[PDB]
């Protein structure tokens, strides 16, 4: 049993919780995990995109394959002597990690705040023995190149063109079966009421998923601008994009840099919009003041921290901080989706908002807490409101036909996207007067603006949703969608005049 | 699925809520003639609840 | 006395400095900081606006009152235990705090470089028995959260439902009297020769005045979003915006990082221009070099810095470190505000212009301080000179009343604005044509591009007012509204040949 | 010899390598660096612009004049004592450096890392006594306010009002000639097979030359604006843009930070390309766990660095790091410029792709080192397609002369600039329709938004080249071109009508 | 001398046919017509820029 | 009182003729006309400047 894993989780996988042991969980998790119909493989439209040659390191279980150079067979001692001279900050990073360094561990005193590793290495170890990974008196050496490339606790040679793999997500839950299983677990308890978004979705655990489900990403040519949305869409794959290769620290995914390069940006600018607000700009000044190391359950105790942090904001839930970062997500970032804004009030969404006040009465109270977050769910509901009405006027002349060049020179998009307005293939796919400018000013206006808008609210940074991002943007294409509709109505006026004066 | 409701609607709900359907408050988004449109907590309130019976 | 409070301080008081006793120049103060005629208040336009949830934080000596939860009654030590389990992080901040270990810093000896907190403790002490709030003998213990939320030295039961305030800059002006006074002394050191700015703004004292007496603020209905503004102005209010709760610490202010949440956006970027510049990279590099926790006299000597800060360029004047930051402001970061440019080369801003130059030359030569200074006045003089000729043209148009929609679709903004060109309420309020997409665009012309264009001359970052912000966007802000002007010039002689074919 | 130096500087100059002593190497240098024609002085267009007062700090060598005051005789001492009051930090900063404090140098033992700078400080001396500045066995005490200022390794009186200099790189070169020659070899290595660029550019050699060959730099009668671009192109005049005065610390010019104020902007933002990457990231998480002081060399054994910086990436080549940082240079950020997509292919870039896949083979493997470089050279010309698709819309306006206002309100740059479509010029200087606003935004398509692409795919930014930066402001450009280009047509189809009711 | 322009929808096209025969097709980097992306046969893509070399 | 309104043109043609004579001529810091930077005559600027002043 893996107390952190929501009971939504085991039933959706019809196993008893109690008797359930770890090499029968990690069997299930994944039998669903490398699925085609769970999300697995090239999706959908697999037959319209094809990989390049950073696609065997983004979805390892699909492309990738060992290289045919060098034709060497290795046991596990010939992977740190070679590779200290072709990648030798790999060898250097990975000896200071403490997949190298697990005596250190079991030496760990009662009196250290490290000490809770110990018992997630006997439990690594216990999840091995269940899945007959290592003797029942032996206890795991280290963790090397060949036990994450090759095979977990191999003792033998290893062809380096044949047993070579890049460590997906379910080659680190061999080990790492607790991590493992609360990420799959986002799977099972993101489940919107009204289907607002697809089951599991948004999470870190369908993001490949979503990525190469995405319309435009296997409809557009340049695949070396969509792999870059793909880039950001690893999680699901691979586990090293918090805590990276090949030092894996646990230190390291607690600091809000983790998050940077994935969220942030013109459609969610969560790392400009968190360290612009007094509880980044805190986590800057104080990071030199807090012991990283421990854990998240422990950082504000025995680490120090008094400033909220993304792992800190977002993986915890009810007092214990999972893996699993969906549930207490109510906006999901897009408050235009419809049935977002509806939901708000239900009970579903109350009982997430609650949560969220239990995470912030880790420092300020419960009045103070619900006074802020009031003012984020109104004032989104505001940003939503100038949107709308800026789109009544934009979607008005789409379906009067008025836009710029809608009948004459505005080709179809890329298969397999069938034409519409305002729609996401707009955003990265672009020809003729398809789209329009109205038409995508006004996308950008929800897409870019509104969602900005809403991440300074929930982060926050008064400029975030004031005069930099939010409302003033919403303010200048609100203005500007309103003067080229008069515009284009004068001008219409005009060319009315001038047919009825050759009539 | 949900029904639709605008958004300035929702704020309108959310200010007449623990109200009378009497009270009247001003609006979050709508301006017009210069003043902020005030609504009446009895019609904001009737358009919701219309609204939450064609949900599922 | 208090030697780094001016002579306009005391005079503007009716009180003479010899005899005045630190109760007598509290009260002064207090009186003049709760009075609705100086700022205190909803300020003249609170009839057209209501508060909101967080809004008794952001002003509590207007809207806070006690929560009627829990009804449990309190002394001393009960706050730090109860609050040890529902505020966790705010106790334990506070014990981290200088507030709850005062004998901590009467053991300090004089050749510690922080001696200088025992001074200003036994001035707090010295203070406080002026107004009668501990006996002569009587030694105070602590700082605790009765002190500031209740009374300044409480012995006895407090009621939560009852006695429970926000410390309020008064609140904490009752033993920290020194900063109070030089943050109040800014009503009496900021004022203009010509009126360019009311008396006493810009300034950290009026902020919140400023911000309740914009007219947008009071008049949109948008109220969540006022309040984000509210956010970046609550220095008058509360004085934990720099030290923040509730650690309250002094090397915290003394960074950079402090200032950015408010100082930061797309009208006054000084903390993205700082930072870029040469000075604020050389900040973030030697960062842990200094010793922030030394007062800024002896930042640059006893603290090995080596780079300007925020704090250590703003608030120095003369030689002295208060807390008074107006008193070498000459362009006050918009330079389109009648009469701030002719007044540049003024006495008045020359006498300011030498204090500014005493404070490069703590580095710099003269030489080199004025070379730089004399470009970023003409610099602003050459930006300026750019929207200027932008402005007449859209200005040109408004009179005219060619601009689009103008006189079909231009309602009035919100009570109690009047209707004008270019004004400040149309950068968070449109509906219709009101504003203009040419009259917006000319309008952020000056309160964004040309802003942020003086804000990366003043603080050294030459992509600030190049390439990035300032004359990049200014040019092509200017380009934009040539090509629209005749645009619609064309768009009317065009008009005007259809009424000719018609009469 | 100079084992740094390559073969093409010495061929330059005329010398050979075993018999050129480091006195005759200096001035062979000097007299290309100092020569007019070789880029030195005002430039081509000299007669066009004057300094201004902060020029003499920018370009010593043109314009600077020592001060007339004061008018007193100082010695090598009297330099400290009397600037100990005028530029305190400046002495403290000195103080600290290395510069005075070699014998802290000369006793460290060879296990302490920081043992190389021995080896460079008897270079260093072996540089000097070449020239004569100094006894065969005279060691240098220190590094003076005289050496640099007057003269290296003065010891008699020095007038303050004609004896002072502003140091500049030859005269950092008279002991730093290891360095001041592997900045100066840009000059020889950067030379393009086709001439894309001119011969020893984009270099830090030529940088200030290019600045003041610019003809919009000339032109324009804002001088203080332009002399904002001559603050990033000073590392051909001085050497301290990187390694700071007074500390300048070899630790400080290896972090990221110290390229952040030039390398950052609309037209190239390798900062915010690099430090929203993973790599830049890494670098704001363990820049407190890598020991700064060590050189770069050995920054990743003895340092502890497992993530890439600046330094590290652009100044090592073939597995040595030197201050020419042209070497690998293949795109040279601005993909638009003719012969640069024609010549990736070329074996002379397939060269230094090699020289770039050694770099990053350090850490990541060949085959992922490749794989991504790729994707950075098709990424980079899917957007240079994207840019090149949209030109040829405002191209053949241009040519067809429907550009707006191009007939009537077009009028010339300044001098010495000829009129044309899509010019530098116009980034920088702008009045009436010229530029246009197709022209300006076709033109800040390739300019600004192109360039922050290849910066995005060079820089591991997924972000950079895809939502925010590149493809997603390219989208937007292409979007309003066609849009305008569309709208201009049905105006002139409606203008053409109404010429045939009038003829 | 200068080097013969080649637009870059040509480049990729070139790149993409890099040890590939010239009866290969590949899909184009960059251009779209009739809601599909435009193929490129390899032998013509090779030919377009060989004719351009050559032009140097 | 309050300062007469002056442009910032004519406030950088005044800095530029500060220390000159009236009959000197510098360059405007704004100003281009016919392909050329604007030449001001000192005693222009500083007449316009000095009747500001006393209208102050
Ligand atoms: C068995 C060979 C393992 C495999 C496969 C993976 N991990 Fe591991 N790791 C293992 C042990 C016994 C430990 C000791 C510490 C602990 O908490 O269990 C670790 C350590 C980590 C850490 C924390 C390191 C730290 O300094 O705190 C992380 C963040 C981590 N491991 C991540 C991780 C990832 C991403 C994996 C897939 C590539 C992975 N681990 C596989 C054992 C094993
Ligand atoms: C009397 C009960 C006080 C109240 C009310 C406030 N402060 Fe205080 N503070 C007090 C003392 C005796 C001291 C130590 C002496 C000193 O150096 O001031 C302090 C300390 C501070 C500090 C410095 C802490 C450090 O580590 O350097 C700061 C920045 C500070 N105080 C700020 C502050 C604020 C913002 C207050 C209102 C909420 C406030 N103080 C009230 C005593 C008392
Ligand atoms: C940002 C502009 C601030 C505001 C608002 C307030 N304070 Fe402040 N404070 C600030 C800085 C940058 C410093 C450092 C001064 C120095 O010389 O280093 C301070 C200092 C204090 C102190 C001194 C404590 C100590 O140095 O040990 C106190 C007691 C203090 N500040 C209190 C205080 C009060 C009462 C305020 C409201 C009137 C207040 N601060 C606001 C920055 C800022
Ligand atoms: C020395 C290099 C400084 C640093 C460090 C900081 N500021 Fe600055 N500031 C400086 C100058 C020379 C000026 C303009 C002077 C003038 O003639 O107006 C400014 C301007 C401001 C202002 C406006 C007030 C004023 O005096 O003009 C503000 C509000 C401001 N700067 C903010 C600010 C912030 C947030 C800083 C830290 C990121 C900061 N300054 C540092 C000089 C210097
Ligand atoms: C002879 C009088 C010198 C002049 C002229 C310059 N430098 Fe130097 N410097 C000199 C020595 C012998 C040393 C120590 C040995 C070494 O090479 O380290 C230095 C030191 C430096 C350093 C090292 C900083 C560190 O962290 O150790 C740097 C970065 C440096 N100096 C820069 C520098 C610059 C920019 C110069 C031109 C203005 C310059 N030096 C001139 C000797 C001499
Ligand atoms: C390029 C065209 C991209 C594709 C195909 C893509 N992303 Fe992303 N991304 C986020 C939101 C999405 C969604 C929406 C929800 C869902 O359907 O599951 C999809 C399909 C998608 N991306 C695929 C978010 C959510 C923001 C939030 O706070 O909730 C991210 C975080 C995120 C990372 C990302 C990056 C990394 C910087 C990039 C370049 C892209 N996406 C591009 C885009
Ligand atoms: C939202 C609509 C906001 C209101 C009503 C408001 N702010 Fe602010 N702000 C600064 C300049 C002002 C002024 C001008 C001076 C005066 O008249 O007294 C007013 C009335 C005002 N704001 C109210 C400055 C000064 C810039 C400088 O360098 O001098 C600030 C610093 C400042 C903080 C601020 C923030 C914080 C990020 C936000 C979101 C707003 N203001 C919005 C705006
Ligand atoms: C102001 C009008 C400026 C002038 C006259 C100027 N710069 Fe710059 N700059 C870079 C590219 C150039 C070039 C191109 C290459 C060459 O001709 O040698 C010229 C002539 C030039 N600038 C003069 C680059 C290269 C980007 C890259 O990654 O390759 C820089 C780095 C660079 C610094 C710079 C700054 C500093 C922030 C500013 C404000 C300007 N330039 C303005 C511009
Ligand atoms: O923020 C402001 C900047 C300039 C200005 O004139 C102004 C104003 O007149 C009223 C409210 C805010 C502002
Ligand atoms: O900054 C420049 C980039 C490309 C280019 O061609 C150029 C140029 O031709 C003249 C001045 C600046 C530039």
């Amino acid at each position: 049993d893996i107390s952190t894993v929501p009971d939504e989780t085991y039933d959706a996988l019809k196993l008893d919780r109690g008797k359930a042991t770890p090499k029968e969980t990690y069997e299930a998790l994944v039998k669903r995990y490398k699925d085609p119909a769970h999300g697995a493989g090239k999706g959908t439209m697999g037959d319209y995109w094809e990989p390049i040659a950073i696609s065997i390191y983004m979805d390892p279980n699909t492309f990738y394959k060992p290289p045919v150079s060098p034709k060497e067979v290795a046991e596990r001692k010939d992977c740190v002597e070679c590779h200290s001279d072709e990648t030798p900050v790999w060898v250097r990073a990975w000896k200071r990690s403490t997949h190298a360094n697990l005596d250190k561990i079991r030496n760990l005193k009662s009196d250290d705040p490290l000490y809770y590793k110990k018992g997630k290495l006997e439990e690594v170890e216990n999840n091995l023995r269940s899945m007959g990974k290592l003797g029942e008196k032996e206890t795991l050496k280290e963790v090397g190149c060949i036990d994450c490339h090759v095979d977990v606790n191999k003792k033998d040679k290893a062809d380096h063109t044949k047993d070579i793999r890049m460590p997906t997500a379910d080659t680190c839950g061999t080990c790492h079966l607790r991590e493992f299983a609360e990420r799959e677990s986002e799977r099972d308890t993101m489940v919107w009421p009204n289907g607002q978004w697809p089951a599991g979705r948004p999470s870190h655990a369908l993001d490949y998923t979503a990525n190469i489900e995405t319309t435009v990403w296997a409809a557009m040519p340049q695949r070396e601008v969509a792999e870059g949305c793909t880039m950001c869409h690893t999680n699901q794959n691979k586990c090293d994009n918090c805590h990276t290769r090949h030092e894996f620290s646990a230190a390291e995914s607690r600091k809000p840099e983790a998050c940077a390069t994935c969220h942030s940006g013109v459609d969610h600018n969560n790392w400009e919009a968190y360290t612009m607000s007094k509880h980044g700009k805190l986590a800057e000044m104080n990071r030199d003041k807090w012991n990283w190391e421990v854990r998240l359950k422990d950082a504000f105790s025995k680490g120090g921290q008094n400033a909220p942090t993304c792992a800190a904001c977002h993986m915890e839930y009810e007092g214990e901080y999972t893996h699993n970062i969906t549930r207490k997500t109510r906006w999901a970032n897009y408050p235009f989706v419809p049935g977002i804004a509806e939901n708000i009030t239900s009970d579903w969404s109350e009982a997430r908002l609650d949560s969220w006040v239990l995470t912030c009465t880790q420092c300020h109270s419960e009045r103070f807490a619900r006074s802020y977050l009031d003012l984020m769910d109104k004032g989104t509901l505001e940003g939503l409101a100038k949107y709308q009405e800026a789109n009544a006027i934009v979607h008005k002349m789409y379906e009067d036909g008025t836009l710029t060049g809608q009948k004459t020179n505005r080709p179809n998009p890329p298969e397999p996207e069938k034409p519409g307005f305002g729609i996401f293939t707009q955003l990265f796919w672009s020809k003729g007067n398809n789209p329009a400018s109205l038409e995508l000013k006004v996308l950008e206006m929800a897409e870019n603006n509104l969602a900005k808008m809403h991440v300074g609210l929930a982060h926050v940074n008064p400029g975030g949703w004031t005069y930099t991002e939010g409302w003033g943007p919403m303010n200048r294409a609100y203005v500007e969608i309103q003067d080229e509709y008069t515009k284009m109505q004068e001008l219409s006026a005009l060319q009315a005049r001038v047919n009825k004066l050759e009539g | 699925s949900l029904a639709p409701i605008s958004a300035k609607d929702m704020l309108d709900y959310l200010a007449c809520k623990d109200k009378k359907p009497t009270d009247v408050v001003k609006s979050h988004t709508e301006v017009e003639n210069g003043k902020i449109v005030r609504v009446k907590c009895g019609d904001i309130v009737a358009l919701v609840q219309k609204a939450r019976e064609q949900s599922g």
